[PDB]
């Protein structure tokens, strides 16, 4: 249904136009005009107020809208200054019905002076003007007066035309409100006309009769429809009765050839009005008549379980055994009064199966009105919507009621698709909406080499001696369609070569000519059998990509070209609802494991380093000699993954022996991880085996970490990808290696010093002797550090009761503290064969030191000065010999930082000699 | 050995004491050297300091008075309390609080509204005395349940146009009797009588003055005055916290919506608003019948109860469209209006209040915490509110105040107020943050080190170079000695 730009028709302002509208197809002449009723317009008739009016507008020849001369008489006299009728106020127009050359409307609001006494009654009226001839007709205008009678029939609040030119029409008021249905032929009410007779009575008329007084208030006649429910091949009628069985409502089928009661249908909701509006037609395709029934105001359970208002419409579909199949749909909003009017459309796409119509002229944004389209299928509707027109008009004064009244089934542009005339009278207006030819078009795309091989390297690439292969993409079109079509369509076609790839990741395959993933033609095609085709011939890049599991998916999408298919007129066709307008395709591509397309992969793992113990300091990059290998199908883009602990950092791979393997590799920090990742082959050969030769730095750089890597195997395999998780622990080993030496200076003395004479009691450094200074150097020199150890320093004091190297101080260098055990300069004085003296033979000294931090081959140092006591060597006991002053240093280690690991307890020592002789010796 | 009194470097009685409530400043000068003036108060009391040297300063709330709260509904000296105590003192330390409970219970009686509809058709001229009989008895009823029960009513028959409407003869529009010869009111959509009023014989007298009038169909418009009565509130005189009833008399089936196109009229109820000045729905000859859910809608947003009192032979009928109207109820219309009468008395003893607290002249300074025990004893910390509260039922809420330090005044006062109660708490506020010892201050005079100081709480706040005990001693002096 075109929407864009549908034809727009207005009366005078508060004329109600478009309360009731039909089309006029006349018989004689070619043209097609459309009728609107304006139940309020403004007429010429003399003393007339508001009369009513039915209007023919012209359609495409300007649109021109002019009323239908059907009475211009005022009322009429009874007697001089004694009106008979009513006409000013009657809703004349308020249902307005064509078939052929027959025109029919009615004022349901036109009271008469009834002739026995003066009084109002609004019996209604009718006027049906045939070629030329216009005639009046009220069944309801009879010497049945008073409510009880037909006084009050309101004739023409709805009407309809038979099959075989019998008019239904439906006066709700007869009988206290019972309702009553008349039937009559068009040929007797034509031939029976006489001005001058009021009560024209017809021989051929068919009506219902009056029933008990429980019926009261019941409404029948309230809305009518015409179909065959006996088979009699006679149209028989249908009546909504909307206030009948304690407001129920009800809807009453009575045959059409003597008005006898053939089915009843009831409703199931109180004051839902069941029966506004009903409507025969085949939705199935099985030739027998189908009952649709409104009920504007059914209120249903709500999402929160709360009645809310929301109408309805009950589908009977008719069946050969007399039975009735129901179903029911419901309003898609909250007091939009769904169902209000439904409007058979026939087959508006000519898919075989009749279309209708239903509105909920208070539905929508702003509640401007809309109308839902249901296509017909085979077993029933279909219950969900296929198309939502929606009022364009803001509400003035009044609700625009948009969708109040619609009419379809009439192809006035003669396009072979029937058309939609909908009423707007809440803004006087009237919009006729033209169907669209429906064209269905069958796309057949299809890949002949659905798995493509690489090593199929047999095409020439253009412009190039290189090869590349070469695979087959034909796509066909073919664009069938009933009714008047342009002969040609210019359909568009693109094709993509690569689906998915999303964010433009790659894409492996491109046209052989002008290499592009993408490529659009415009290709004609001529609605028939012929299944016009095209192919091309498209390449995948070798090495090129790294994905070569995931299927290539191939992608064409069709759009017509609109712009050039419409009609003279500017009426654009439309493509099928139901045809997709793409359609897809699976390629394929595999490696290896040919007849398992389906690849199944095994993998293993396995670590083992060589040097599995570290010193915590200064060594070798840590390599793990890691092992890799799989059993299964295969193993595609196969990567290792590693991570290593904080205190290791990744390294380049091995390249001194050539047994590892020469792999690339790199480094990530994702998700706050330390990961090293490795190539392993795309995909792996067999499976085999692989020898890993990287390296770490596992710098260690956190004395309260003990002693991991961890590591994994993956594939690009779509399944059974992530390999046995594998991890190896190394070990720490605390290589502090401690060393204590020492030195000496001067390293030998020759005595009697020059210059030098014997004191009692020195007290300078040259009364006693030359110094000797001594210096103990403790290193660490080790990977492994400690925090605190402890040093000793023994020293010769005493021999033979006599003074060997009288201490002046001990000077520390600072990493550590110490304290002597004897004391030091206790007489406070300013600062041949060779043998050894030493604290083994002589009165000893010692120096306790508690060393602190050494890191790894950090040093510390400790100094001893002294001054030699010659008159020791000068005394009977030492003349004329000569020593070796000996001293000796140790150490041990008692803590180390590494608290967490194990702690060695370490000691040693050193020596440190000096040497002393008589240098002047006895003469030879 | 204070956490805080000592570790802050107290120095100052006004800061002692303002920086916690756990903090006192000792302020006899026969203090023995040793421990701050400011230490715990647990262990100041004994660490030197004797008894009357120090004052440990506590929080309280006092209830001045209180009242039982009106047990029973009998009249009262004044007015039945519906909220206890009445008024409390309150002595904050800066920084400090404590609990203190306040309990509602409802006494009085409940407001309610209710407005009588009533049918005015022609079928109703032998059903006219029993409406107006059970128009007279609802109120004779309803007084001796409730206290504040206003009272009113209108009337419809049927929309004034054709075909409802007896226009035929040009002098029957003034009485559509004329055929039987008779005289009938003219006929009309709906007029508004009388406003919600608490003049029960006012009420009664206009109801009993009323007289029937004639359409043609049978089903009435009472839909119509229904939703009229719905959505006027300043003519009907509807209150925000009364309980709303709409009685509705009927005799014979309903117009709905829809059943209007008959006459002409298409437009859909707009559901506003339309009696003008003269009391008359002016909207009644273009707008069509309201839907039932419509009805149930505007009757559900304005709380409005919906009771029918229809006759016997149409029970059923109304019977069932209750079930499409949730919350009404369908009672027989005859000459013993009881059974009628027991739906109201139902609706009455379905009533339920709500109780929330109010903060009315609370200043920023100040802040409660409340913890709710409402019925059956449920303590829930952390509102103020109370639901299902029948007349007698009683709830408490537990509340713990709090004030941030010291307050720049000294007085201050609040008020608590239970929702739509009349009754309130009212708590007055106090705080003592000034030092009593400070009373004795001393500038530069006698004491301390020749003046150079200002004796408060046993140390002079000495001036520069000054600084010490009592002055005797400068900020950076030291005494080798
Ligand atoms: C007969 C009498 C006992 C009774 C009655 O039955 N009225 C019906 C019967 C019509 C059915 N006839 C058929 N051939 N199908 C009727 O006409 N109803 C429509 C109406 O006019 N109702 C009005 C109320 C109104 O104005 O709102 C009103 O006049 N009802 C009268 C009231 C009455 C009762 C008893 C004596 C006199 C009048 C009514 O109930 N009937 C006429």
């Amino acid at each position: 249904l075109d929407v864009d730009s549908p034809a727009e028709y207005s009366g005078p302002e508060g004329s109600y136009f478009g309360f009731a509208v039909d089309f006029f197809v006349p018989s004689a002449s070619s043209r097609m005009f459309l009728l609107v009723g304006a139940p309020k317009a403004n007429t010429t008739q003399p003393g007339i107020v508001e009369g009513g009016q039915v209007l023919k507008c012209d359609w495409s020849s300007t649109r021109r809208c002019q009323p239908i001369e059907f009475d211009a008489t005022g009322n009429r006299d009874y007697a001089k200054d004694d009106p008979l009728e009513f006409k000013s106020h009657q809703w004349f127009g308020a249902s307005v019905r064509s078939k052929q050359d027959k025109i029919l409307a009615c004022a349901p609001l036109y009271h008469w002076r009834t002739e026995m006494k003066q009084e109002r009654e609004p019996v209604g009226t009718c006027f049906l003007q045939d070629g030329t001839k216009t005639v009046e007709y009220a069944p309801c205008r009879s010497q049945d007066i008073d409510a009880d009678g037909q006084g009050f029939c309101q004739g023409g609040f709805s009407i309809d035309f038979t099959k075989a030119d019998r008019v239904l029409l439906g006066g709700p008021g007869s009988f206290y409100w019972q309702g009553q249905l008349i039937s009559d032929q068009v040929a007797e009410i034509v031939s029976k006309y006489d001005p001058n007779v009021y009560s024209i009575k017809y021989n051929n008329q068919l009506a219902t009769r009056t029933a008990q007084a429980i019926f009261d208030d019941s409404y029948l006649g309230y809305s009518v429809a015409v179909g065959d429910f006996n088979g009699d091949g006679i149209d028989d009628f249908v009546s909504g009765v909307p206030r009948a069985a304690r407001t129920l409502g009800m809807v009453y089928i009575y045959d059409g050839k003597n008005m006898s009661s053939l089915y009843n249908f009831t409703g199931e909701q109180m004051a839902a009005y069941f029966g506004f509006s009903v409507a025969a037609t085949d939705i199935n395709g099985d030739d027998y008549a189908d009952v649709f029934i409104g009920a504007p105001l059914f209120m249903d359970r709500g999402s929160d379980g709360k009645l809310q208002e929301v109408g309805q419409v009950s589908v009977s579909l008719q069946r050969a055994s007399g039975d009735f199949q129901t179903t029911k749909l419901n309003g898609f909003e909250v007091f939009a009064r769904f169902g209000s009017a439904i409007a058979p459309l026939g087959d508006l796409d000519q898919d075989g199966f009749n279309d209708i119509a239903i509105a909920a002229p208070y539905g929508g944004e702003d509640k401007k009105g809309i109308v839902y389209i249901f296509n017909g299928r085979s077993t029933g509707l279909n219950a969900v919507p296929s198309q939502i027109l929606e009022g364009q008009w803001a509400a003035r004064s009044m609700p625009p009621s948009f969708g109040y009244s619609m009419k379809g089934a009439t192809d006035i542009d003669k396009n072979g698709y029937p058309d939609l005339i909908v009423g707007a009278f809440g803004v006087d207006r009237a919009i006729l909406y033209r169907a669209r030819p429906v064209i269905t078009v069958n796309a057949g795309l299809e890949v002949y080499p659905s798995i493509l091989n690489q090593d199929n390297k047999t095409c020439s690439l253009p412009g190039t001696a290189l090869k590349v292969s070469c695979f087959n993409v034909r796509f066909c079109l073919k664009a069938d369609g009933k009714g008047v079509l342009p002969r040609k369509l210019n359909f568009q076609v693109e094709l993509l070569l690569d689906k998915l790839k999303q964010k433009g990741a790659i894409r492996r395959a491109l046209f052989l000519y002008s290499r592009s993933p993408s490529h659009s033609k415009n290709m004609t095609i001529s609605r028939g059998g012929l299944m016009q085709c095209e192919e091309l011939i498209a390449y995948l890049r070798e090495s090129e990509f790294r994905d070569k599991l995931t299927p290539i998916t191939i992608f064409m999408e069709y759009r017509l070209d609109y712009r050039t298919a419409a009609d003279t007129t500017g009426l654009q066709p439309i493509l099928n609802q139901f045809t997709p307008a793409n359609i897809s395709r699976q390629a394929h591509i595999l490696l290896d494991c040919g007849e398992d397309n389906v690849c199944k992969p095994k993998l293993e793992v396995s670590v083992d380093s060589d040097q599995k113990k570290i010193y915590i300091g200064d060594d070798n990059p840590l390599t793990l000699i890691v092992k890799a290998q799989n059993q299964g199908e295969g193993a595609y883009e196969a990567e290792l993954i590693v991570s290593i602990p904080l205190q290791a950092d990744f390294i380049g791979v091995v390249r001194n022996n050539e047994a590892l393997a020469r792999l690339s590799c790199a480094f990530k920090t994702e998700n706050q991880t330390r990961q090293v990742v490795c190539d392993l082959g795309n995909p792996m050969k067999a499976g085999t085996q692989l020898l890993a030769g990287l390296r770490f730095s596992v710098h260690q750089q956190s004395e309260m970490d003990t002693s991991k890597f961890d590591l994994q195997i993956q594939s690009s395999n779509l399944f059974d990808k992530v390999s046995p998780v594998v991890s190896h622990k190394v070990d720490l080993a605390v290589l502090a290696a401690v060393e204590i030496r020492g030195v000496s200076s001067p390293d030998h003395v020759f005595l009697p010093i020059p210059n030098w004479e014997h004191k009692e009691n020195p007290e300078t450094e040259e009364d006693v002797g030359p110094v000797v200074q001594h210096i103990y150097e403790l290193r660490n020199n080790g990977p492994s550090s400690f925090s605190k150890a402890m040093l000793h320093l023994q020293w010769p004091y005493k021999y033979n009761n006599n003074t060997l190297l009288y201490i002046l101080h001990y000077d520390i260098d600072g990493p550590m503290n110490c304290t002597s055990d004897m004391e030091i300069n206790p007489l406070r004085i300013k600062i041949g064969d060779i043998h050894t003296l030493g604290c083994g033979v002589a009165q000893c000294l010692k120096i306790v030191c508690q060393v602190g931090r050494l890191d790894r081959g950090k040093s510390a140092i400790l100094y001893v000065k002294s001054l030699l006591w010659t008159e020791t060597f000068m005394n009977k006991e030492n003349q004329n010999h000569s020593y070796s002053l000996k001293s000796s240093a140790s150490f041990n280690v008692i803590e180390f930082p590494y608290k967490n690991l194990p702690i060695e307890d370490i000691t040693n020592s050193t020596l440190v000699t000096t040497n002393v002789t008589w240098g002047i010796q006895p003469a030879p | 050995g204070p956490n805080i009194c000592t570790t802050r470097g107290v120095s100052s009685c006004q800061q002692c004491l303002a920086v916690s409530p756990m903090c006192a400043w000792c302020s006899d000068e026969a203090l023995p050297l040793g421990s701050p003036r400011c230490d715990l108060k647990e262990n100041l009391l004994k660490d030197n300091c004797a008894p009357e040297s120090i004052e440990f300063p506590v929080s309280e709330a006092r209830v001045l008075e209180d009242r039982p709260l009106s047990d029973k509904g009998s009249g009262d000296s004044s007015q039945v309390t519906q909220v206890s105590p009445q008024r409390i003192a309150l002595r904050l330390r800066p920084d400090d609080s404590k609990n203190f409970s306040i309990q509602v219970r409802q006494v009085e009686d409940y407001p309610v509204d209710i407005y009588y509809l009533m049918d005015l058709s022609y079928s109703m001229k032998d059903d006219l005395w029993s409406i107006q009989n059970l128009g007279t008895k609802l109120a004779t009823q309803m007084r001796k349940l409730t206290s504040n029960l206003r009272i009113g009513f209108g009337a419809f028959v049927d929309k004034p146009v054709s075909p409802y409407m007896y226009i035929s003869p040009p002098e029957a529009l003034e009485n559509p009797c004329y055929d039987m010869k008779t005289t009938c009111l003219p006929m009309f959509g709906y007029k508004h009588v009388l406003t919600l009023t608490d003049q029960v014989t006012r009420f009664n007298e206009e109801v009993k003055k009323q007289s029937v009038s004639r359409n043609r169909d049978a089903p009435e418009g009472g839909f119509d005055a229904i939703m009229q009565a719905t959505v006027c509130d300043e003519k009907i005189g509807w209150r925000n916290d009364a309980s709303h009833l709409l009685v509705f008399t009927t005799d014979a089936k309903t117009h709905i919506a829809l059943d209007g196109r008959l006459a002409g009229i298409v437009q859909p109820n707009d559901g506003q608003c339309h009696v003008g000045s003269d009391n008359h729905y002016s909207a009644s000859t273009t707008m069509d019948y309201p839907s039932l859910g419509l009805m149930t809608e505007k009757l559900s947003q304005k709380n409005i109860n919906l009771i029918f009192a229809v006759t016997e032979n149409v029970v059923n009928l109304y019977q069932n469209y209750s079930e499409l109207i949730p919350g009404t109820t369908v009672g027989v219309l005859s000459m013993d209006s009881s059974n009628v009468l027991q739906l109201i008395v139902d609706a009455y003893g379905k009533i339920r209040s709500k109780v929330e607290l109010e903060v009315r002249d609370l200043p920023e300074e100040l802040s409660l915490s409340f913890n709710a025990t409402c019925l059956n004893n449920e303590v829930i910390p952390g509102l103020k509110s109370c639901m299902g509260l029948k007349i007698g039922d009683t709830v408490s809420f537990s509340i713990e105040a709090k004030v941030r330090g010291c307050p720049q005044e000294k007085e201050k006062s609040f008020t608590i107020k239970p929702v739509g109660f009349k009754d309130s708490l009212i708590v007055q506020v106090t705080f003592d943050c000034d030092c009593a010892c400070q009373a004795q201050a001393e500038p530069n005079s006698h004491r301390c080190n020749n003046g150079n100081g200002t004796f408060e709480c046993g140390v002079c706040r000495c001036g520069p170079g000054w600084l010490g005990s009592q002055c005797e001693c400068s900020e950076e002096d030291y005494r080798p000695s």
